[PDB]
DNA sequence: GGAATCCATTACT
DNA sequence: AAACGGAGACCTGGTCTCAATCTGCGTGTT
DNA sequence: AGATTGAGACCAGGTCTCCGTTTCATGAGTCTTTCCCGCACGAGCGGGGGTGATCCCACGCGCA
DNA sequence: TGCGCGTGGGATCACCCCCGCTCGTGCGGGAAAGACAGTAATGGATTCC
């Protein structure tokens, strides 16, 4: 091919969606780019993170990102999702991975179609529970009928693991965080977030198109993050919630734990072979 | 997926910093990653041209009894092989 | 329906209380962020983590560009959390009927109730062939034919060079504009099978307005010994300090998706070391 | 069947041709080869207590989504955990 | 564990011994001991033998090896053949890898027995070609059999390769020859000769108890080579000579294709299996 | 029947048109191939290819050993190709019953004046344990060493008892020649008629056979002779292979195998420990070429 | 017969 | 406000060469 | 004689700083179809490796 | 000092662990032609120098 220069190469030359890793938590530190290398920077030295490899680089609070830093990551492809307390704040992207927008256009056939929405949004359901039938119940009641099995599924926690639980569900906006109950599963499900993120951003999908949630541009993210939401993260983020112990951070160990649930669930595979199959290719 | 290591010497900084996306750096000129057939030849085509003047090699599982081949360029250790086997050479100063 | 779209480059920015903190080497801005829709971020600048955290509050997109959009990096949100112009673009793509008409609203832009797609197009190259013989004789240039190597730029011709270099800067700021405004570059209308198919679409609007007379007036002047790629760039950096072309074209996406009058946005930009006067009444303080 | 690289500096020169017995040097102090858990391990052992002072570290699979894990003894690239992540740390003076 | 010292290695921390490579073919250069490494200098360079995933190594003409080197080499497992023209020269061994003598009294309660070396060689013979019935036939019409099939297998593929042939069977002893072919089953033969010389000290069983020969402190590699060498290397000895053409190193691309026999075929593998159930 | 232990330590040998040369620094000699019958090949030695083809159709035993034959390295083929000796030793160990002859004749050697020849292997054994106490004691005081129990760690070699160490050192001092005969003779290390289960079962039991009269009373000698802070392992070594200087105790393996493996008279044969400069008269009329 | 011109003659965008 | 290329400049650390030294790494009835 | 150690010279590569120069590596007037390249899953799925148990003298020693 | 075994101690016969699972498929990726409704350059039909 052409000539390769640092810092630009091919989709080709990088590896596809599924090989890489899941995600790496930042903080306090800065992210300057130095001979041509993303570098996250702290106080006692620096590590240069392995970006071909990254599915969303997740960053923390106290943190400073440079441009030439976040172009370098966006060739890439790797998401930039930022995140605090009370829940993610903000998202970025690259430009793409994939050169065909096939999927893409066929997401923008499916959304359109009344009658497209709402078979594509019952089968939400039985990839989430797959032994109710739901041929025959309303987008309306779609909202009302999984809104109440999110909160039967935390419900059933409650009583198992032997822990309080405050009785909230996640809402991303402005989120209560206070109880170190609510940080252990929020950070699980910001992991998953940013990796949600990273994949559409990947394969050309574009977040506005929405399914289930609507109002909001990042809509698809809130959906296909949906499908996952309560299968892998809850049990084991909730499950971590119980073997708490004191003097240690519960962020770090319960990000641990969501990895090896990643790993486990083969979380990257599931995804994408799912949304193959929801754009009926 | 199958391991690899590249090696560098006497290289512009450009392209030492710009292989630790793909590979970690343990140490001086040393990078490690688990890489498919694809990628690893992009990368090594990538340090082909922006090697300058310098010494580029690199390693990865192969189908032989050691399991690992070598390609060299510019080089000061060229690789020879003894029918078959991948031996590293030292000539002589 | 006012946006605001502020370029900040070599400079940093902080949070203290409520509003952003440039640290740019003239001295500190604190522009409030309660009503800032757009950071168009250019090069060399430091984004702190908790400016970030106010943004997304205000629904304010962050734009990552090169110089003033010459060329397009990363970018986030949209602006004001706001995702109604992509679902019209979505609704106006799947039917064919809106996609032609949307189609023949792009070639009047630039007779069009009776051509279809390919009748649509194959004018279209016609016009751009005159373009670039009125051009060629108009600045005594001699352009032989558009003869271009995607993987290979350093050899080919300078006038080809020039477009090409020229043709790249459009695209970004484009590019750059869409993301924030919250549509989606896959979607084309016209062009289709890229993820930039939305982007060539729309920036053949301005190509024969602004690009191709830069590239043959850099050309016209290019001395042998030089590169000039960034002598193309920079032609296109000052024609696009102006800003005036970015207030034309969120207009032109709005008239391109047919959005109402009333529902149209306007979109201004905002230099702060250059508009200080307007600026002083919304309650900034400015520091040397 | 995994892989393994070790890396050395200022090393005994003894220790230094000893594992030219088990691996081979594509470079100055990069040792590359082929073990099984098993045989890796009790090197990891022989190359820790012969270094005396000096500079050690290797890579070798294992079981994280990187696809390799780092050891190191009295190295200056240190190895920090990003919650299950090796990646190598470098001091800054 | 102890103290490790540099050129002293345990049984384990050396690998399995089927899980090593084959053979190197080293000539014109002189082998020795520099910083506790074997190394081979030849006339430009030098270069470092990794001698724990090595089985046996090789030595032709105009080669030196220092004493030093020997025990080095010796210590990993690696035996030593002198691979001289016109076949085997010389044999040289180290320490047995295995602790345990397990596999080699067995071994001596096998051979000495006259029933039990009977049955042995039935199992020999069987594995070389299955399809017949040996329950009934003794030592003396056996060396008719595989000398005879041998033989025929030896034509067989002369014919199908169009080689010429002086009517030769080969045995390492007094051994010569200038035709290529000649030379193309030396060479070709050699390697499995070393191989099985290494393998059969790793696992400390005794050369010197053969079965189908006697007479030689070497008589238990030759039967072991005799069970693996048509089936193995001489298919490719004849290919490789047809194969090869006018001034070129024959030796150099027999031995590339035989490594890839020994490869394919898990001889390896095989062998210590077969000497488990022997 | 006669077989040349002939030594080469600090030399090179090679080739050059049918006997075997040494370049060694004090000259260069020319000894013919058809005289060798084993290299005992010490440190400092190099093998020139050309050498060993002239070595190998005529049977020599090349073994690479240690200073005089102090520690076993690695060898080759058994002297003139023979396995007699070997397979001999296969049919007197499968059988019980020349087990029981076998073991009790090296307790004959142990013994020299009294008759065990009846005693079963626990009581052999047995008393086999008795005087090795006697002879650390017997010993302990004639050096004025003082000795409390045979006590040391394979693992710990550095923290043992100075007169261990010297032990210790003293046995595998000895090992290494008696190693090196079975080698160079083609007998199987592994087969041993007392110890069985290691490689080297066949080299304890013959070794045994001088343990008390060599290695003990150097070893007890080594411990009085010795200041604290001074390493004895290669104290232990240099005394050790200056009895194995002359070569006398050479010849002794040689015959005692075949007494064990009870060979006839006239197939035992009796090895010679030639010397380079030790024997220069005695090689010249045979037909040797000695140049400066 | 061939040049100049037009439309086929052939072919570029 | 980063960030990279070129020109030192200094350093450790690897490599070669020349005396001095040892022949080598230790279990086998307590 | 060969190999190791140590002391000492020696010098190339790495790294740091300082100064100067950039804000960059450069397509599509047009998409569609079709020949090369794919690598994870589907079908019945038993050859390996990690290792408890234990022998019988090694470490040590008690009565005799 | 006579006499052996109290703790081992790791290979090894063989026990239960493992995926067993590797070629074809078919699912996506290419790249090169190949269309699609237009001029430009140039040569035969027509007529004139």
């Amino acid at each position: 091919a052409g000539p390769i220069i640092a810092g630009k190469s091919e989709s080709s030359e990088l590896p596809r969606v599924e090989d890489r890793a899941t995600f790496i938590y930042i903080e306090h530190a800065k992210i300057n780019r130095v001979d041509s290398a993303v570098t996250v920077a702290e106080a006692k030295g620096v590590v240069r993170i392995p970006a071909a490899m990254i599915g969303v680089l997740l960053l923390g609070p106290g943190t400073d990102i440079s441009h030439r830093a976040v172009e370098l990551l966006g060739d890439t492809g790797t998401a930039l999702v930022w995140v605090g307390e009370q829940g993610v704040r903000y998202y970025a992207s690259g430009r793409a991975l994939a050169r065909s927008t096939r999927f893409l256009v066929k997401q923008a056939e499916l959304v359109t179609n009344e009658r497209s929405r709402l078979r594509v949004a019952r089968r939400m359901y039985q990839m989430r529970f797959p032994t109710e039938d739901v041929s025959k119940l309303t987008m309306q009641q779609l909202r009302s009928h999984e809104g109440a099995r999110v909160r039967r599924k935390y419900r059933e926690l409650s009583k198992k693991y032997n822990v309080p639980w405050k009785k909230r569900v996640y809402n991303p906006d402005d989120f209560a965080g206070g109880d170190p109950i609510n940080q252990a599963l929020s950070a699980a499900h910001v992991a998953l977030y940013g990796l949600v993120h990273s994949v559409v951003a990947a394969l050309g999908l574009s977040p506005g198109l929405g399914f289930v949630h609507t109002g909001h541009d990042r809509s698809f993210i809130y959906d296909v993050a949906d499908l996952y939401k309560a299968e892998i993260t809850v049990p084991i983020a909730f499950a971590v919630a119980a073997e708490a112990e004191e003097g240690q951070d519960i962020g770090q160990l319960a990000r641990l734990r969501t990895r090896d649930a990643f790993v486990d669930g083969k979380i990257l595979k599931r995804m994408v072979k799912d949304l193959q199959t929801l754009l009926e290719i | 997926m199958p391991m690899t290591v590249i090696t560098l010497k006497n290289v512009p900084q450009s392209l030492r910093g710009d292989l630790t996306r793909w590979m970690q750096e343990i140490a001086t000129g040393v990078y490690v990653g688990n890489f498919n057939s694809r990628i690893r030849e992009y990368l090594w085509r990538r340090v082909q041209e922006t090697m300058g003047a310098g010494e580029a090699s690199m390693c990865f599982a192969a189908r032989n009894e050691l399991g690992y081949d070598f390609l060299t360029e510019n080089a000061s250790r060229s690789v020879i092989d003894y029918d078959g086997l991948p031996l590293i050479f030292i000539p002589k100063e």
